[PDB]
């Protein structure tokens, strides 16, 4: 009413793929040929950017199939539902080694089998559980006991065996024996975030920033998320060569702007460095184009 | 003395073939080990102490000297080299931190590109004698003398890269390393026997036109003797004066163009160094050591 | 009756006539921060005409044996423009853009090329040296190219160690010379946090790959050029503090 | 039917699986909704 | 207490299980989460988008090439102008596609497959192609005559220069499985095979060879099986 | 012990230090051999119908 | 009996687990208790109250006179009185007061904070002040002219002594944790900076000099994340 | 926890009976069957 | 001076924005403050040839260890019930069969 | 030995202490060695 | 929901957590309830 | 990229050759007067 251009916008700044839930496969109806001109779904354009929709139906004679085939195991709840391999720890606790204790930062990019499943999606949001399997570096088990104590960032990190900080009044431990089946824990989504960043197109801080090496690149610390340490529960030392796997699982799982496949091989853990001297070709080499083994 | 001045260990060509005193492991020669980056083949004279040997060297400008070794699949391909002589004068060590008392109990501060003189620089503005850093971020000044409180700690954990330099550690997370406020700077009154003079801002590159004075006046010594351990200066307008220091007198000069003997004894009881550059182009530093014997 | 095409963004009113579909990234329109989640307890602001206009980024010509070239957002604008005035100014960020990249050329040339933009395109050191302190890495003017925008090394791998062959999951749209001269996108804010630093995190990446080289019959234009017009959508600003550069 | 022994949410393992697929967000992210057996230029 | 036994089956720490676990933060709330685009939801959603296979996956085909057929005019008629396996979980082009690199992951696969084939040559350039898919039995065949036979979809030039094929879901069993090779080529799915059907005709003073980009994907009856670990991994060294 | 199914097309385990044994798709039981026997259900995944 | 597994995560003392103990008094009645004062049920409820800053926290600054910032007359307008960094889990002034150690027991934190600035002069000197709030970026301004642009509160004095600032939370995240360097100064919160307005302008026969008095704590929008140990407690010897 | 005790009979792996185990395909859809004669459900349809 | 907290309230203070927030408090609770287990004591029972005792007695003090006492000392008069545990090792951190 | 605390109802907050601890039911600190609560700066207006 | 396997109340874990907060007791601990944006002097 | 900043229109060719830019009235005042130079170039309307 005192001039319009301002009220016309802000009742036209009002919010701006009502997708059906399938349960099985897709089915199919019988088509018979159709001679006419003006219809053409094979013809399309791709570069558009948008999938062809060249359904069975409209290309051949097909027939009736009403599919029964399960999609339940194809959805990503099931398909991170797997548990797997982390990271080990090497507690060397014999007469050489006077500390006792070897502390380990959370880094699920250490491994690749199970890095190369959530590279596929960029952003990821999930409850975990984690799984602490105990052994000796024999695979022999023994009469002892451990201490698996989370060292949240900015925590005082443990400095020996004896340290104070295994009195553990506010960090959370699990006290565990190596004569017991694997410990397992779940683990909420504990980011400052409100969704994990396995990629991040920047810096953590301001400031200049060198072109010689740039160690500080691609290194959000929203996933970054402290350390964990291990001890076995003794004021002395006892002789034995320790080594514990840590496995984890993903639950309720909700995954964002999926991401391509990684080819090249792994060569460092926080950073998606490949060699320009050995590029790995995805596809295996043929003899010629005509020669479709 | 040490085979060693710079606190890298670039200068090092030390006899240890090992990577520790305490379970050392026999390091691969430097001729056969051609599978990883650094050998002798497409390195011939020499670049950093390479030869027909397996002793830590420094050829790839990082924090620590280092060599190749394998495993018996418990290993990675190299391994730091723990020297204990190539502790540069000037360093008081590297030990380990625990908290609260602090061993350094002066000033603390963080920045974000801190290297090595940045804290000297800021130790010395609050007549702290002591410096300390932490995993390349965080400075910490203090006067106190019981920094050995807590414990001594090996070299070789003690190197987590500075982040305002990427080729010099500054410590590790829980383990500070001590450097003396004497170096890294100039001027003053040397009253010591036998101590070091080093670079303005070492190690950093000097800064734009420092001129400055050093100061040895020892009582009583019949003659001192100069040595250029580490003398790399590429400007000519760069220079460096010995002079008298009672009738302010040139007894020698050395800029880029004059290249150092190895040593030459100067025979009086007051010397003065003087320092004067350029603002143009500058060069890595030198590093003096002076023997006031009677 | 679709080939013609008329975008208008704030004073600006950009034109393409053989160019044809509009893709729209994962199907959302930009929209601003809605109360509910945002956590910028100030009031942020919505000039909405003197940001949202179609900068014209440099032209990029391509060459019979060229590479690729890429850019950064909002890096690109950070120095020029009332966008790059606003976001020195501002701690936090948001907004969605409209990309939309042009390659002019003749009936008779060939050539395609491939257009994605790469939600939080991070590069990788080209090196086969593994050790952590000595680890190549890429530079700040290699990843923060600016205005300008640099090329590949590597563009079969995406200088990521990603292939290029299943870089359409991204959303894309293809530049081919015998139907389409000009290609579009508009992109949401994508961003796992609703407000970002607009000089340090940049959003996402963009990519021009020739795929098909240009091949052209001896005796017609040799230069060809690619120039990419961008307009940011629903611009958000908050957190006002001095002028910082990088 | 699925139980939680414990009153935190995160301590159940599959407390609602869902089929919603919508291939339109991807597959066919194009403004102007194209025919399904038309010329699309 | 109750009375009870433990059976068979215990303390063993079983990778795809579903059971609780000690919350380790009691009473914890966490981060509110925000509406972001892009939220995928299944596989087999990314199983209907198109990627580029490296059909040109030979020696002497180094660099970006490997994804671009070539296409020249031919003196001579009746002429086979490229061919690849149609099978996903098999080595060969495939690997460079993600319907091909997802499907590793599975055992089992089954529904229609498809690929388009866009065009890059010049606009006055125009030319037909035959693309002609052959069910399983005896190798591709020698002269397009004996490709006829399976389903084929011939293929003129113009504007909207991406055609679709669709390889339709044939086979004995329900369900093939990636793994080929000795007995279990049994699951083996044919091979797609392209041809000149006339040639490609230019005019003068254009380019007299072009190429092909051949986009392959999942027709929306794509359904997969059971995991498995993919074989595109042979980390050597533990990442430090 | 550890008992991981490898299926068709997996990557078979080369050594005992073999990365097959991350395990992050793969089922696999890792047990004790001081305890009751492992027992595990299996489904009918044939790729046809019987 | 009844039949069961037991499946992993047994036999093991979570710290923070929260399950039945077996009684030891079987059947006994507690002391009935008494209606008492100061009943706090959250410690939320404990950041909303005011405690000192060590904003003085230097050296040659020992005793009690840490809490106090000096205040003079400047006879060069234009002056910086001081400043802070905001940042409670960081070392520094926060360490002093309870919402900064409070703070520490957690790791993270999200909400607004305020901060009170009594001053302590004679009732006849006056003088005004700007309270300014950087957000993150550059460091701390050099100059008045460039701490202006953030949000800042202007101060004059009189009665009623005791100005409030709010710093509001503004971040990219919805929060910020208590560990500062390194990369994790990603979560870096500004730096609050106070300066001279005009001047201490004091009459005749007056101290020239004065104290402020700078009080902190959290506004109530003020929220917390997962338990941490503290850093303020490093025992060596066993207490006896 | 609730209180139990471990009644004899315990970690015995009994060839014939009949309890539950672990599933290890977790949420898996079998092949879907088809309709074949001869669909025998006793063994004493084979005696007659 | 008062020794009341000022209510300057954020809306008060800027031009603020809408925010419906969601960010729990249930973990800052006194209940779950200290819901966290923690150390307090240790014994030895240095049960061997010279020791002629074979028992050890411990008075029952939470104050010997700081990282449990500092958290208790936030409030002057405290009520809970306790749930004790007592992990049981050698000096070693060997398990044994005895009882 | 552990402990935990449960259906814990506080009263009276009172401050945090900073001094260290000496002994066990006394809270005897040292005078010759105040440990002051904030780390120490360079000067008042040098905010690291 | 929470259940205790005995007959005495100190068993339970976590049998009533409660949202009770009074920031009056504490922060604004006046007889003259001042108001909340005037002048208190 | 300086003349980016005003109103621009970009033209592709093809068929329909013809491309229509529009000035819009941009003034602090009502009326621009035809006379310019001196101080009546206080009345410019910019440049195409
Ligand atoms: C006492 C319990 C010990 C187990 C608790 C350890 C903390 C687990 C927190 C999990 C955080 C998310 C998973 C971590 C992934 C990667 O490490 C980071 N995203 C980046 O490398
Ligand atoms: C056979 C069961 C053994 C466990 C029973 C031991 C008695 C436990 C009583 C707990 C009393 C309250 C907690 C004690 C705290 C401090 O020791 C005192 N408040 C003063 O030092
Ligand atoms: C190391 O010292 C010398 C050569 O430097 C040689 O006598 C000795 O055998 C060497 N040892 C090893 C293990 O290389
Ligand atoms: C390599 O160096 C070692 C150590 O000097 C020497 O013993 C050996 O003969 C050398 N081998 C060759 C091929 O030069």
């Amino acid at each position: 009413d005192p001039v319009e251009d301002i009220i016309h916008d802000a009742l036209s700044s009002t919010v701006r793929t009502s997708g059906q839930d399938v349960n099985t496969a897709a089915g199919t109806a019988p088509s018979s040929h159709r001679l006419e001109t003006g219809r053409v779904p094979a013809l399309q354009a791709a570069e558009t950017g948008a999938t062809s929709n060249a359904t069975d139906e409209n290309m051949i004679e097909t027939r009736c199939v009403m599919n029964r085939n399960g999609v339940l195991e194809a959805t990503i709840s099931h398909f991170f539902s797997r548990s797997g391999l982390v990271g080990v720890v090497n507690l060397t606790d014999g007469g050489t080694d006077t500390t006792g204790y070897a502390v380990w930062d959370i880094d699920i990019m250490g491994f690749v089998q199970l890095r190369r499943k959530c590279e596929m999606f960029t952003y990821m949001r999930f409850n975990a559980e984690f799984t602490f399997v105990t052994t000796t570096e024999n695979g022999e088990a023994r009469p002892f006991m451990l201490q698996y104590m989370y060292v949240p960032p900015g925590a005082p990190k443990p400095t020996g065996r004896d340290a104070f900080q295994w009195q553990t009044a506010t960090n959370p431990s699990v006290f565990v024996k190596l004569t017991d089946p694997p410990a397992q824990v779940s683990v909420p989504f504990m980011s400052p975030a409100s969704a994990y960043q396995w990629f991040y197109d920047g810096y953590p801080t301001f400031g200049q920033h060198p072109e010689t090496s740039n160690t500080t690149y691609g290194q959000c610390p929203n996933n970054m998320m402290g350390t964990f340490a291990v001890r076995v529960v003794s004021r002395v030392a006892s002789q034995l060569k320790l080594q514990t796997r840590v496995y984890m699982k993903l639950k309720h799982v909700r995954a964002w702007i999926p991401r391509p496949i990684r080819s090249q091989p792994y060569l460092l853990k926080n950073f998606p460095n490949y060699d320009s001297s050995k590029i790995t070709y995805s596809a295996r080499d043929r003899a010629s184009i005509k020669q479709a083994n | 003395g040490p085979e060693c001045f710079t606190a890298n260990g670039a200068d090092y060509r030390g006899t240890q073939n090992w990577t520790a005193l305490q379970g050392g492991k026999p390091c691969l020669f430097w001729n056969e080990t051609f599978q990883h980056p650094y050998n002798t083949l497409k390195y011939p004279n020499g670049e950093g102490g390479l030869g027909e040997h397996n002793y830590c060297r420094n050829p790839d400008g990082d924090v620590s000297p280092w060599c190749y070794v394998a495993e018996h699949e418990d290993g990675v391909y190299w391994k730091y080299c723990e020297i204990p002589a190539c502790q540069m004068p000037g360093n008081l060590g590297c030990y380990k931190d625990h908290g609260n008392p602090p061993p350094l109990t002066g000033t603390s501060k963080t920045s974000n590109k801190l290297t090595i003189q940045t804290c000297i620089s800021f130790c010395r503005s609050q007549r702290f004698k002591f410096a300390g850093m932490e995993s390349g971020y965080a400075c910490f000044c203090g006067n106190n003398p019981d920094y050995w409180k807590y414990g001594e700690a090996a070299s070789t954990e003690c190197n987590s890269v500075c982040f305002g330099d990427h080729t010099q550690p500054c410590g590790g997370d829980g383990r500070i390393i001590l450097f003396d406020t004497l170096v890294g700077a100039c001027g003053g009154n040397y009253s010591a026997m036998s101590s070091v003079v080093y670079s303005p801002d070492f190690p950093d590159t000097y800064a734009t036109g420092r001129v400055c004075y050093w100061t040895i006046r020892v009582p009583g010594a019949s003659h001192i003797h100069f040595s250029f351990p580490l003398f790399d200066i590429r400007d000519s307008a760069d220079m460096v004066e010995l002079l008298d220091g009672y009738t302010h007198r040139v007894l020698a000069r050395f800029h880029g163009r004059s290249r150092p003997p190895l040593s030459f004894n100067v025979s009086l009881d007051f010397v003065i160094l003087y320092f004067f550059s350029d603002r143009i182009n500058q060069a890595q530093g030198f590093a003096v050591l002076y023997q006031a014997v009677k | 009756s679709d080939r013609v095409a008329q975008l208008t963004v704030g004073n600006s009113s950009i034109t393409t006539q053989e160019a044809a579909n509009i893709v729209l990234a994962y199907g959302e329109w930009p929209e601003y921060c809605p109360d509910t989640d945002a956590t910028a307890v100030d009031k942020p602001t919505r000039p909405d005409v003197s940001v949202n206009r179609f900068y014209t980024l440099d032209s990029k010509m391509w060459q019979e044996n060229s590479t690729g070239w890429y850019w950064k957002f909002p890096d690109v604008l950070n120095k020029t423009g009332v966008f790059g005035q606003n976001a020195q100014f501002h701690y936090l960020y948001r907004s969605g853009f409209c990309l939309h990249v042009q390659c002019n050329a003749s009936k008779f040339h060939q050539g395609a090329l491939l257009v994605a933009v790469i939600p939080e395109f991070v590069l990788a050191g080209r090196g086969s040296n593994t050790k952590p302190n000595e680890a190549p890495h890429p530079g700040f003017n290699t990843t923060f190219p600016g205005t300008a925008g640099a090329s590949f090394n590597d563009p079969y791998v995406l200088d990521s160690g990603v292939p290029l062959s299943q870089s359409l999951i991204y959303p894309h749209q293809w530049i081919n010379l015998r139907t389409n001269n000009c290609a579009t996108i508009i992109v949401p804010y994508i961003n796992a946090v609703p407000f970002d630093s607009a000089i340090n995190h940049s959003n996402f990446g963009l990519i021009v790959v020739p795929v098909s080289p240009l091949k052209y019959s001896s005796g017609a234009t040799t230069a060809i050029p690619i120039t990419v017009t961008i307009a940011p959508l629903n611009s958000e600003f908050g957190g006002l503090r001095q002028a910082v550069s990088q | 039917t699925n139980i939680n022994y414990y009153k935190d949410s995160y301590a159940a393992s599959a407390s609602r699986q869902d089929f919603t697929q919508d291939p339109k967000k991807f597959t066919q992210p194009v403004l102007d909704s194209i025919r399904e057996l038309s010329a699309p230029l | 207490g109750l009375p009870t036994e433990l059976r068979p089956g215990t303390n063993q720490f079983l990778t795809t299980e579903d059971d609780t676990a000690a919350p380790i933060l009691p009473g914890f709330s966490p981060t509110p989460s925000i509406h972001i685009p892009g939220e995928v939801r299944s596989l087999l959603e990314l199983c209907r988008v198109e990627t580029i296979l490296e059909v040109n996956n030979t020696t002497d085909a180094t660099g970006l090439n490997r994804l671009l057929i070539p296409v020249s005019a031919q003196n001579k008629a009746d002429e086979l102008c490229a061919a690849f396996m149609v099978d996903p979980g098999r080595i060969g082009p495939w690997q460079s596609t993600l319907v091909g690199q997802i499907c590793r992951y599975y055992t089992q696969w089954s529904g229609s497959l498809k690929v388009t084939f866009m065009f890059t040559g010049s606009f006055m350039a125009t030319g037909k192609m035959l693309i002609a898919y052959s069910p399983p039995g005896s190798a591709q065949p020698a002269n397009r005559e004996t490709a006829m036979l399976g389903t084929h979809v011939i293929w003129d030039f113009g504007l909207q220069s991406s055609v679709s094929l669709v390889i339709p879901w044939i086979s004995n069993t329900h369900f093939r499985t990636a793994k080929t090779g000795g007995n279990y080529d049994y699951y083996t799915a044919g091979v797609v095979t392209l041809w000149y059907q006339t040639n490609y005709v230019v005019p003068p003073e254009t380019p007299g060879e072009a190429y092909i980009i051949a986009m392959g994907a999942a027709q929306d009856n794509f359904t997969l099986k059971i995991c498995k670990d993919t074989d595109e991994v042979t980390q050597q060294a533990v990442l430090q």
